[PDB]
């Protein structure tokens, strides 16, 4: 009765222990996926910084999101703060920029953007745009990072069902 | 995202310059010291806003703060692998694992089951427990919950019962069960941890494993959460969902707590008057819908005040649920196996996994005489206790021995010992012999004759 | 009588024994293919992420105009 | 920003310019900078609670805000010091100022700064990878406990550059300067840790380890792991200064955390006079059973937010020694007495009562205090191993059960020791309800003493039995009589009185029976076992029952000196005696 | 139905009850050495 | 309290406080409360009134180094003769012991109607013995308070059965709780009575009954005492 609790025990430990690896291997697999999805991740991250380095194709996307970013403003007066290699452009596109926010909205007039003066890190920001209003209370991140890390929620279920069925 | 913040009381907040804020909505928020926490968006009123705090209030700069508003409602990132991983009351993975993929990101409230759609509890399970089956059966995909009290072994018949559950079962395609907590102890923490990993279930089931350590608003939003998965899990991946919740009334405690914070107008007992809807959003999620396979069965498991019956938690969970097992103290100090008093504890529907076709139909009629012959054994305890034991009739002294033999041997059994239902309507028919030929009104002849050796 | 009890109880000392290395030997073969099965599912991950890989490329590239 | 108070009522006050403040923050309220904490917030103007008198403090009063929340200063310098609610010392008060009374507004730092102490670094070299509550150092503190460990601070992560040690330094100087992602930082010896949060760790883990209460009947009946809960009455009168002092002195946690929520004055000044008067017992004799110990007193005239806060700050001390992988204890007097104040909190925050004038977050604030505790394993590079071994008394105000505080106490708690008056009125050592005594603790403590094969549940759960018969023997001998019953029940009932004698009952009075060693405990169990075992083998062996008693009076008469003689280094001497014992059984075979 | 002054009158019908039951107690205990020292007398 | 302090920390003297009607204080506290229009708790009662009084019978007791000691004995009536009420729950756990009053006995025309039974003091253990009172104060102490309760005891049981079932003990403690009663208690609106004066009618109320009559006594006290 005693060899037969014991050797129950034994048993036992030998299911917890196989249980046990049995969650190791789905751990192992689980991680080997995420493994798989952040590796997918940080291909489109370098296509992504790939498509940030063409200033020429960058600079309508920039107006386009600058328009974007305006137009879910609304307000008389807008700054604006970008990063320091797109500071020259942005200041090229501001009679653009306010064109282009009084095509948007008629009813709501652009009096005046404010450049601030401080840039975006380099090292930090590969590209986009933040958005403001004049008090500054409230505001709009036109960033591409900030944009695919926001996408990437909606987007890893849809990527899924494509590639997983 | 808005840093715009005005006043802060209590564990609350306030917000203004915004504008089109959702109920519910998902709102992060950056603090100060760089902290985020995410919290709900409470309510809305013109160009102002207010919502709650689930990380407090505490050390929390007015104009050093940050908000991103979603706009969306609360979102829940379910999926299909989150079977064997754990998770926290927050979402976040308590198994130290990599990033959870999202299948779906669905609203972790829950969608009430239409009238038409919703099909009616059937067929049968075995629980392994004679009372969970002869004096009370347990339907597949019903609603029943669990009443005991402090200090009784709640855990461990809970741990009974989810060990035993899909092991019984296949003498009626594996059962897949859910753990939820929700501002538990630590030491039941680890006692259910144990429990899961010596069921083996843990690699077919999901857990959510709120602390009390933890926020309240996390507690109370891991039911939610354990909600949504069973609801995927009965829905989308057309598999058996078992609901096993826990600590209900630290949620309600919570609840109290959150509803006298903000000054609402409180009910009975000093809880919420939406109480009882907020009890029934989650209690009339279970059931069984038509045209999809596998059903969702509601376990819960709640724990009386002061071991009081007549305590507002009860009356609330059985004005919700329909039908529950109570757990007495008063069998639970004479140190038989786990103390089910068959008086108070009823299922909703007896008769549906009764009658010929199912398991048999002397069934509901056994049944019946053996809640009858218990109940005048209690009744001529309480008298034999009373005058004495010579003022009694034959009668009363027969259903005492006979329901003191239902206590002994009927109603123990074991934690790791599962009793299959043949081998409980055997000791059932076995315990009927105890008594008379005319003690038992409730039966009917054919049946006597053929359970009588 | 007590010879014969002390050989039933080494005996069974010793299937217990021989329980315990069946179930050492058990546990390291499946450990041993665990891995293997690991390291295919890896591969099928691998292939998976080029495929994806190709279809990240193209998500990135519809996600790049998505600023609108 | 410098808040200017716009309003005053009561003992609230509104302050505008306070914008800078946060919520829940301690400030300093007028001229005289009265301690002061932040309730509310509205725009530039916060809504304070003063937790001193109002009086004095008048409008264009400047108002300074700490900028943070209620927090303690951890490291050297803490032990061996008296404090309060507040945490202040009550003796360099007296010391300083020279005056009986405590003026409002008045304000005194917790850890000595003007005490220089001789700091080296121990396990901590320059270009080493550490982390916050890795050891840094060690310094010597108290005359008692190994040199206490200074270790980086929480929140601070990098490479060590410019090391102070070793040397002589004050508990105010940097006696490290630290290189994190934030390029240059400074650390010392001394670190401040809020008082609301719990002090980090590694990972936390169950408590094996079983804690030596020293009394017999605490370490059979209801037995306290270390890092465990328990919980006791708070009835005065009841002897229960006298457990709780012998408590903590026979523990084998390395230190103690007191903490205390309010009482009477003469018991105050009864517990602080009869603290610094006991001596410790393990080398000998080191310093005083107060420089390993730290004691935090408030009475009744103390704030309520210096008493249901209280707690919170003991149990931060506790853990702040529990983080340097040390067991160590809090002790809590007069919970009762905490929930009242926040009673009177809930009352000040206006927050509604949910039953029998509790606050709303009553339960989550006693789980949030019961859960602080346990055995871990502290955060660092060290990873040293420690525990927090959680004590409460509860003293309702009814007494009844039905209370708020008492049925959250026995929830929270695993442990609950019941306090009779009558069982002191007994004229019986310490009073303890063996009817209501129970634990859930009883199964991982057998498994885990059933390592070293010292098992007391076995002889726990026989004698538990035995006591269960004897008290039924003991209704039916109120019921029909004592002389209308057989052998066996007379056996039981001799066996009941003589183990509510002999080994029940332990003087902490004497030497040997001051504090019993689990071997000492076991054999005493184990002797009495045998005993009753020979007396049912005897009672089956057709030897009567008078014969017995009177030939085996002279091993019941060497068995009660097995409490006594000192050291157990020779306990084979009491096996010896149950050998005797089964010779007594040979006495009954033959007359 | 439920007054502070229907509790009291319970209360003390409580009260009174207990000390009933002790009285009733006390003399039982006496009618019943009372009753056994007559049934020695009955039997001598 | 302040003229207290100023006598006892200062003028370093001996001090007594005295309060009547501390219904009549917790009232105008209450009034005082309502004055700030703040929401009343329970019973129309603040909740901070706990505090009050920790803030009142704070103010005794001795202090380390100073000779003047100050003692403090509040009064207070309860309401509707309840002792559920508020105040009295208040000052139970936060003074030590407390001293009740007996209608029956002041309805029985007598002296000051202390109930022994209720009556009890914490202190009570370091203001008798030898060079504080006497070496026969408590334990005659508590022997009296067990005549009297014995005696009610058996006062209840002679009033069911009668006298005539009245046993040894029983009597004995019947004639010692109506002696007690109507001497050792009684004592007068201007009378005085020494400590020493006490104990001799202690000790001669208790020599109704016999030396083995007193279990509450020692021996040596008993063999130094009776005479």
């Amino acid at each position: 009765g005693n060899f037969k609790s014991k050797l129950k025990k034994a048993m036992l430990s030998q299911q917890i222990t196989k249980s046990t690896i049995a969650n190791k291997m789905r751990l192992k697999v689980l991680s080997a996926r995420e493994q798989s999805l952040d590796g997918i991740f940080e291909e489109t991250k370098e296509k992504l910084s790939g498509i940030a380095n063409n200033r020429d194709e960058y600079k309508p996307i920039l107006q386009s999101l600058i328009v974007e970013a305006l137009l879910k403003l609304l307000e008389p007066k807008a700054i604006v703060k970008a990063l320091e290699r797109d500071v020259d452009l942005i200041e090229s596109m501001k009679d653009d920029i306010m064109r282009e926010y009084g095509e948007k909205a008629q009813r709501a007039p652009l009096e005046e953007i404010v450049i601030s003066n401080d840039y975006l890190n380099k090292d930090l920001v590969s590209g986009g745009v933040v958005v403001s209003n004049a008090s500054d209370k409230i505001e709009i991140n036109n960033t591409l990072e900030e944009r695919l890390k926001l996408l990437s929620e909606e987007a890893l279920p849809a990527i899924r069902l494509e590639l997983y069925g | 995202n808005y840093n715009t913040v005005s006043g802060v009381n209590g564990p609350l907040v306030i917000l203004e310059k915004v504008k089109f804020p959702r109920y519910n909505e998902i709102v992060n928020l950056t603090l100060p010291d760089g902290t985020v926490r995410q919290g709900q968006v409470l309510e809305i009123r013109g160009d102002r806003a207010i919502v709650q705090v689930f990380e407090g209030t505490s050390g929390i700069d007015v104009k050093k703060t940050t908000v991103e508003f979603t706009g969306e409602s609360l979102r829940i990132p379910v999926s299909e692998d989150m079977l064997g991983r754990i998770f926290d009351g927050s979402g976040r993975p308590i198994d130290n694992g990599p990033k959870v993929f999202a299948e779906d990101y669905l609203d972790i409230n829950g969608s009430p089951i239409n009238p038409y759609a919703r099909i009616y509890p059937e067929e049968m399970i075995s629980t392994g427990v004679s009372a969970i089956d002869t004096m009370n059966s347990i339907a597949r995909g019903q609603k029943i919950p669990i009443f005991s009290a402090s200090g009784l072994p709640h855990n461990e018949i809970a741990a009974q019962i989810c060990r035993q559950a899909g092991l019984v079962r296949p003498t009626k395609e594996n059962f897949s069960i859910v753990f939820a907590a929700m501002g538990v102890n630590l030491e039941t923490a680890r006692f259910f941890k144990q429990d899961f990993e010596e069921n083996g279930s843990l690699e077919r089931t999901s857990l959510f494993l709120n602390l009390a350590n933890d926020p309240t608003i996390e507690r109370i939003i891991t039911p939610r959460l354990a909600l949504t998965t069973a609801e995927y899990l009965a829905y989308q991946t057309e598999r058996h969902v078992l609901t096993i919740l826990t600590d209900m009334s630290s949620y309600a405690d919570a609840l109290r707590e959150v509803s006298a914070a903000r000054e609402e107008v409180p009910g009975r007992r000093g809880y919420p008057g939406y109480m009882y809807t907020d009890l029934s959003t989650i209690y009339e999620r279970a059931g069984r819908v038509e045209g999809r396979n596998g059903s969702i069965t509601q376990i819960p498991i709640l724990t009386m005040p002061n071991d009081d019956i007549t305590h507002p938690i009860p009356d609330l969970t059985g004005y919700i649920t329909e039908g529950q097992i109570f757990v007495d103290r008063q069998l639970h100090n004479k140190g038989i196996y786990p103390p089910i008093n068959v008086l108070p504890s009823l299922s909703r529907l007896m008769k549906s996994a009764i009658g010929e076709g199912m398991t048999r139909k002397d069934h509901g009629d056994v049944s019946n005489q053996l809640y009858a012959k218990y109940a005048i054994g209690k009744d001529a305890a309480a008298m034999k206790a009373v005058v004495g034991e010579e003022a009694l009739s034959i009668e009363d002294k027969l259903s005492l021995e006979f329901l003191e033999k239902f206590e002994k041997t009927f109603i123990t059994q074991g934690a790791y010992e599962d009793r299959t239902v043949f081998e409980s309507l055997d000791q059932a028919w076995s315990l009927l012999r105890i008594y008379p030929k005319e003690m038992l009104n409730r039966i009917s002849p054919k049946i006597l004759d053929e359970f009588y050796d | 009588a007590a010879k014969e009890i002390d050989s039933y109880k080494i005996q069974k000392d010793k299937e217990l024994k021989e329980f315990e290395q069946k179930n050492a030997g058990g546990v390291g073969e499946l450990e041993k293919k665990a891995e293997a099965g690991v390291q295919g599912e890896l591969a099928e991950i691998k292939k998976i992420a080029e495929k994806k890989k190709d279809d990240v490329v193209k998500i990135l590239i519809e996600t790049v105009i998505k600023p609108s | 920003e410098y808040g200017a108070i716009y309003s005053v009522s009561g003992p609230v006050v509104i302050a505008e310019n306070m914008i800078g403040c946060a919520m829940y923050e301690l400030v300093k309220v007028g001229h005289d900078n009265l301690v002061g904490e932040v309730i509310r917030i509205d725009g530039d103007k916060a809504t304070i609670q003063v937790y001193e008198e109002t009086a004095g403090l008048t409008v264009g009063d400047p108002v300074l805000r700490t900028g943070k929340p209620l927090s303690v200063e951890l490291g050297p310098g803490l032990m061996e010091t008296i404090y309060d609610g507040i945490q202040r010392p009550l003796k360099a008060i007296k010391e300083e100022s020279q005056s009986i009374y405590i003026p409002r507004g008045i304000d005194t730092p917790a850890l000595d700064r003007t005490i220089k102490w001789q700091f080296t670094p121990g396990k901590f070299q320059v270009g080493d990878h550490i982390s916050g509550g890795d050891i840094y150092g060690s310094v010597f503190e108290n005359s008692l406990i190994s040199s206490h460990k200074i270790l980086l601070p929480p929140r601070s992560r990098g490479t060590i550059t410019w090391i102070a040690p070793a040397g002589e330094y004050t508990l105010d100087e940097k006696i490290l300067e630290v290189e994190f992602d934030g390029k240059k930082s400074d650390f010392t010896l001394y670190h401040t840790w809020p008082v609301r949060v719990p002090r980090p760790v590694t990972e936390k883990l169950s408590a094996d380890y079983p804690l030596l209460t020293g009394q017999r009947v605490l370490d059979a009946l209801f037995p306290c792991v270390q890092g465990g809960t328990t919980c006791i009455p708070g009835a005065f009168g009841c002897g229960k200064t006298v457990i709780s002092q012998s408590l903590s002195k026979y523990s084998n946690s390395d230190a103690i955390i007191y903490v205390g929520c309010g009482e009477r004055g003469n018991e105050m000044a009864e517990v602080l006079m009869e603290f610094p008067e006991l001596y410790t017992e393990m080398s000998g004799t080191k310093e005083p059973i107060m420089k390993r110990t730290t004691l935090v007193a408030n009475t009744s005239n103390m704030p309520v937010a210096a008493r249901e806060a209280s707690i919170y700050t003991g149990i931060t001390l506790a853990e702040y020694f529990r983080d340097q992988g040390k067991n160590v204890s809090m002790i809590a007097d007069s919970s009762s007495r905490w929930a009242e104040a926040l009673r009177e909190i809930s009352g000040r925050l206006g927050e509604m009562p949910a039953d029998q004038g509790f606050p709303a977050y009553l339960g989550a604030k006693l789980a949030s205090f019961y859960e602080r505790a346990g055995k871990a394993v502290a955060l660092g590079s060290p990873d040293r191993t420690g525990s927090v071994s959680i004590v409460a008394a509860v003293s309702p105000a009814g007494g009844d059960f039905s209370d708020p505080v008492t049925t959250a106490t026995l929830g929270i708690t695993q442990v609950f020791w019941g306090l009779d008056k009558k069982l002191a009125q007994r004229k019986h050592f310490p009073s303890i309800n063996t009817s209501v005594s129970y634990s859930k603790y009883t199964n991982v403590l057998n498994k885990f003493y059933d390592s070293n094969y010292p098992e007391f549940p076995v002889l726990r759960d026989r004698m538990k039995e035995i006591l269960s018969n004897a008290e039924e023997l003991e209704q039916v001998v109120q019921l029909v009589g004592k002389s209308a019953l057989s052998d066996s029940d007379k056996i039981t009932l001799d066996v009941a009185t003589l183990i509510k004698e002999d080994f029940l009952q332990q003087n902490g009075y004497s030497t040997y029976d001051a504090f019993c060693p689990i071997w000492k405990t076991f054999d005493m169990m184990r002797a009495f076992i045998s005993y009753h075992d020979e007396a049912q083998k005897a009672v089956a062996n057709g030897a009567n029952w008078s014969k017995l008693a009177d030939s085996t009076g002279d091993v019941k008469h060497a068995v009660s000196s097995s409490k006594f003689f000192e050291p157990s280094r020779g306990e084979k001497e009491v096996h010896g005696e149950f050998e005797k014992l089964l010779s007594t059984m040979q006495e009954r075979f033959a007359e | 139905f439920p007054t502070r002054m229907t509790l009291g009158l319970m209360k003390t019908k409580l009260k009174g009850a207990n000390q009933g039951y002790s009285l009733l107690k006390r003399k039982s205990e006496a009618l019943t050495k009372r009753f056994r020292d007559i049934t020695k007398r009955i039997d001598d």
